[PDB]
């Protein structure tokens, strides 16, 4: 029934099969394309049903409003940016590329389904589809012990988080008679009880694991060091996209907004995220771990968009979640491009890169400064909109903490640009002293870098988009 | 106040005692294979508890999957990883053990208060006996997205597990 | 000779202490990521049953 | 409440069938020679002595053959209510079940190709 | 045999599975504890379906899906454990700590 909203997913699904059968027959294949083409077709399939029809439901089990299309396109674009980086990376490792892109595309399908899902069973199925593929991608490079320990750790944390989320879902199904639907639960239970609070906290425990809200954060620093770096790039953009989409679709629409104790819970988690993820990130030696704690901090920033939900905090949250894509894909593409050439190492080895490779420096400094919130750049306007949507509602303390943490973040984001530019020929690191002198990697790097530098001042075209998406959130 | 209800109560409490003892054996016993078999015991007891709750199909499905597929998998893997168990005691143990114990007891007390406090809607109408045809109707009318996506889930799980457990 | 010394000690130092503290607060709080997945699950379980109390 | 008709027999018969081994094996225990302890209690190694060490040279030969079994064991559970309820469904359920079976067939081909 | 009893039993099984998931040191026992947890969830679902929603049983289909995916997650978890064992040559969960 109304399977039209699925002609965006099934396309990607077809690719999952076609980029798999070709690996069964060929085993030396060009599947990186017709996978980029698959995601391009999936995204181009949204234009016919972004504005032309109204909001539609599959069977009550799926909804295709403008917010759903926004998050689906966001996750598809994250996967498109990750496919580019991971071509020469997992090929340089003695591993296959089709059996990796099938897992990546299945994770993408799960993240795209969880965006527009509005039923307990289907929500669980999409979340678990995402989580299993995330584990498999984290433990892909099975030769390194760090990758295996990271996959084991991530699996043991995520499966427990899913068990808690499932206990919450079962409680939520039992409190409101039957009604596996989300909107049919708000109509059934409309009063705070102990069962509803317990279900709420048990759902939050499984949401915050996805969006990396502390104290549910302690896996990203150990997973970002372990996982293959393009998996980390997809995991910091697409996984947060799916988590925030599910949080909006769940908390707002299912948990009757009469029980807005989750705004208190998320104020707590956002304060704690801003404080921790930016203070501890300040003392790190590897780029991937630094980016992990940075990602925790940025999730804390985003979590002041829908904690003051006022049709402008939601728009601020969505705009920062859109800009975060360009920032982090570009900040991970340069990390991959550096660890590919010779380095394969940490921050201290970046010293002196301005002499040997200036394009990588100009591409990485732009993205780190955007993450820090430097004027005209994609991050400055994102953060300014996040902070004004927070003042305009009444959350003085949250914004006054976000600003101080933004300074703390400017410090350790510019500490890397320090190494990349300062050094004279006597202070180059041992990895740059012998720096040598892959087209998709460069054509993705250039694109994300020119996007993170122009989507700040050319922001008006993608403010109407965010607003028509926010028009769908209930209040 | 009957012979049917007396049997349905005695069997429920027997299966509950079996569940508790086997589930404590799974996690407390020092030998791991005893835990691997008491796990199948847990699964069989829960399969009985389902039958006692008018769910005859899902109990047989559990017996197929849990005590017939997942249990056999766990037994194979427990055999694959035998190295005579030279676990040296670690100092920071009583801390985490005590923390786990207290957090478990507290969460259980909280859940029990929530369960005994909330007024569930019992809806005293006898359930349906033909519980498998209804599940068949819900796979293709209501739960079509999950039924269709479970196939891709199984496929990706197979792919990734063969890749991780491969030998090369 | 007092004022300069003051500037070199009390004012400057007061502006640096903050920074130094923020360094220490990061250097001795990374140890919260202990590297033990069971500890992570304990912190996740301490998240619940506390927000449930508050 | 309990409306599952046929149950009464599965419990009683489960008891009476579990009682068969624990009764034959007890009758055998009552009437049979006592101990035979000293060297009757060794492991059969074709008459020789166990070589020592006694390991197995672990192989994934029997983890993969259980992984692939779990997959299709779940497949059959998903396919049983479709087959039992193939009357009220008719067409458009055959299409979805056929998509399901095609995905599982690609899974089997992937497992058979490696 | 009431709904409250089944729910308390499921909560207690959840408790035991959590204890085993946090305390146990071997690496397969944490997976077995995760299975105990998922069973504690399925018991809630079937109890609610039997008592509250007894005509168009919807907790039982959700339970079928939970069983399916618990099997899948076990199939993946034992693979992860075999991969980590093939390199570290142990399953002592107190030796997979590459940090300070
Ligand atoms: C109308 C029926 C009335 C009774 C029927 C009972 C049938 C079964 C039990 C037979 C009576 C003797 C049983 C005692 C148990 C025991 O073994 O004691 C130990 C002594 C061993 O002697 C002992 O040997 C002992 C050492 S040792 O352990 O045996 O090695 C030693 O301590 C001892 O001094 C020495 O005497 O053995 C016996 O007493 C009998 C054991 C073998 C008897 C087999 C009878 C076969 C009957 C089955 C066929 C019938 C068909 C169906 C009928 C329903
Ligand atoms: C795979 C390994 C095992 C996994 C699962 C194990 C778990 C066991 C399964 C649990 C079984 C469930 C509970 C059984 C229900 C008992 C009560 C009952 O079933 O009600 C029936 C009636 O219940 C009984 O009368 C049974 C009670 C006696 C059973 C006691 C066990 C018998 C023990 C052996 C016999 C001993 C006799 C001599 C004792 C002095 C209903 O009758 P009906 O089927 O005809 O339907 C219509 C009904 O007639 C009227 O409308």
């Amino acid at each position: 029934g109304t399977i039209l909203p699925e002609t965006i997913l099934i396309v990607t699904l077809l690719v999952v099969l076609l980029a798999d059968l070709i690996q069964g027959r060929q085993a030396d294949r060009w599947t990186p394309y017709f996978a980029i083409v698959g995601l391009g077709g999936a995204i181009a399939t949204m234009i016919p049903l972004w504005t032309q029809p109204a909001t539609i439901s599959f069977f009550g089990s799926f909804i295709s409003d403008h917010l759903s299309l926004f998050f689906r396109g966001l996750i598809a674009l994250s996967a498109l940016g990750t496919i580019l980086m991971s071509i020469r990376y997992v090929e340089q490792t003695g591993s296959s590329l089709g059996e990796f892109m099938t897992i990546l595309l299945t994770a993408t399908v799960g993240g795209m389904f969880i965006a527009g899902a509005q039923e307990l069973v289907f929500i669980f199925v999409a979340l678990e589809t995402l989580s299993i593929a995330s584990y498999l991608l984290t433990g892909y490079t099975k030769r390194d012990s760090r990758s295996n320990e990271a996959a084991l750790k991530y699996l043991l944390i995520g499966a427990a988080s899913s068990a808690i989320f499932l206990y919450g879902s079962s409680l939520l199904y039992g409190l409101s008679g039957g009604h596996t639907q989300l909107p049919a639960i708000a109509q059934a239970l409309s009063s705070e009880s102990l069962g509803l609070v317990v279900a709420l906290v048990f759902v939050i425990a499984g949401i915050s694991f996805k969006i990396s809200a502390v104290p549910f954060h302690q896996w990203t620093p150990d997973v970002y060091e372990g996982a293959p770096t393009p998996v980390v790039a997809f995991l910091s953009v697409g996984s947060k996209a799916a988590g925030f989409a599910l949080a909006i679709r769940f908390l707002t629409l299912a948990f009757p907004s009469v029980t807005d104790q989750w705004q208190l819970i998320f104020t707590v988690l956002a304060i704690l995220s801003m404080i921790l993820g930016n203070v501890v990130a300040l003392a790190q030696t590897s780029m991937k771990r630094m980016l992990a704690y940075s990602s925790i901090g940025q999730a804390g920033f985003v979590m002041i968009g829908f904690v003051v939900g006022t049709e402008a905090g939601y728009a601020s949250m969505l705009f920062y979640l859109l800009v975060y894509l360009f920032m982090n894909l570009g900040a991970f593409t340069c990390v991959i491009l550096f660890s590919l050439r010779t380095g394969t190492d940490q921050i201290s080895e970046y010293a002196g890169l301005y002499q040997k490779d200036p394009l990588l420096t100009l591409g990485l400094s732009l993205c780190l400064l955007s993450l820090g919130g430097i004027p005209p750049l994609a991050g400055f306007f994102g953060k300014i909109y996040l902070f004004w949507a927070g003042w305009q509602a009444g959350a003085y303390g949250l914004v006054l903490l976000g600003l101080l943490t933004s300074v703390i973040s400017i410090y350790y984001y510019i500490r890397v640009v320090k190494m990349m530019v300062v050094k004279e020929p006597q202070e180059m690191s041992e990895a740059v002293r012998n720096y040598p002198e892959l087209r998709p990697l460069q054509v993705g790097l250039v694109m994300t870098v020119i996007a993170t530098s122009l989507a700040g001042i050319l922001a008006n075209p993608l403010f109407n988009l965010v607003n028509t998406a926010v028009w769908d959130v209930p209040q | 106040m009957d012979l049917a209800t007396l049997t349905q109560t005695i069997t429920f409490f027997a299966l509950a005692a079996a569940v508790i003892i086997a589930a404590l054996g799974v996690v407390l016993l020092d030998n791991v294979v005893y835990s691997a078999f008491l796990l199948g015991g847990v699964f069989l007891s829960i399969a009985g508890l389902y039958i006692l709750m008018n769910a005859d199909f899902v109990s047989a499905a559990q017996i197929l999957i849990y005590v017939g597929a997942v249990n056999v998998l766990i037994l194979f893997a427990i055999m694959l990883v035998n190295k005579r168990e030279t676990y040296t005691p670690v100092p920071g143990r009583w801390l985490r053990q005590g923390g786990a114990a207290v957090v478990s007891l507290g969460v259980f007390a909280l859940l029990t208060k929530m369960i005994l406090q909330t007024p569930w809607q019992l809806s005293s109408v006898p359930p349906t006996p033909d519980s498998i045809t209804t599940i068949g109707q819900h796979f293709f009318s209501d739960f079509l997205l999950p039924f269709e996506l479970a196939s891709v889930l199984l496929l990706m799980a197979l792919i990734g597990a063969v890749v991780l457990a491969r030998r090369e | 000779r007092i004022t300069a010394w003051f500037d070199r000690t009390f004012v400057d130092g007061t502006g640096n202490a903050f920074g130094v503290v923020t360094l220490l607060g990061g250097d001795r709080l990374k140890y919260s990521t202990t590297g033990q997945s069971q500890a992570y699950i304990l912190t996740i379980l301490m998240g619940i049953a506390i927000l449930v109390i508050a | 409440v309990f409306v599952l008709s046929g149950y009464e027999y599965f419990l009683g018969f489960l008891i009476i069938c579990s009682l068969v081994p624990v009764l034959a094996l007890a009758a055998s225990a009552l009437l049979r020679p006592k101990s035979g302890r000293m060297i009757r209690l060794t492991t059969y190694e074709s008459g020789m002595e166990p070589i020592g060490g006694a390991w197995i040279q672990f192989n994934v030969r029997y983890y993969m053959f259980a992984l692939v079994f779990v997959i299709f064991d779940v497949e059959t559970v998903f396919l049983y209510p479709w087959a039992v309820a193939f009357h009220q469904l008719g067409l458009l359920a055959f299409i979805e079940a056929l998509i399901f079976i095609a995905i599982l067939v690609v899974a089997l081909v992937y497992a058979w190709r490696k | 045999m009431q709904l409250t009893y089944v729910l308390i039993l499921a909560a207690l099984l959840f408790c035991i599975g959590i204890y085993g998931l946090v305390t146990s040191r071997n690496a397969v026992r944490v997976l077995m504890s995760i299975e105990l947890l998922l069973n504690a969830v399925n018991l809630n679902l079937i109890g609610f379906a039997n008592y509250l929603d007894g005509q168009q049983i919807k907790g039982q289909v959700f339970a079928v899906f939970v069983i399916t995916v618990a099997a899948a997650e076990a199939a993946v978890g034992l693979a992860i454990i075999l991969a980590i064992y093939r390199n570290r040559d142990t399953v002592d969960m107190e030796k997979f700590n590459l940090l300070k």
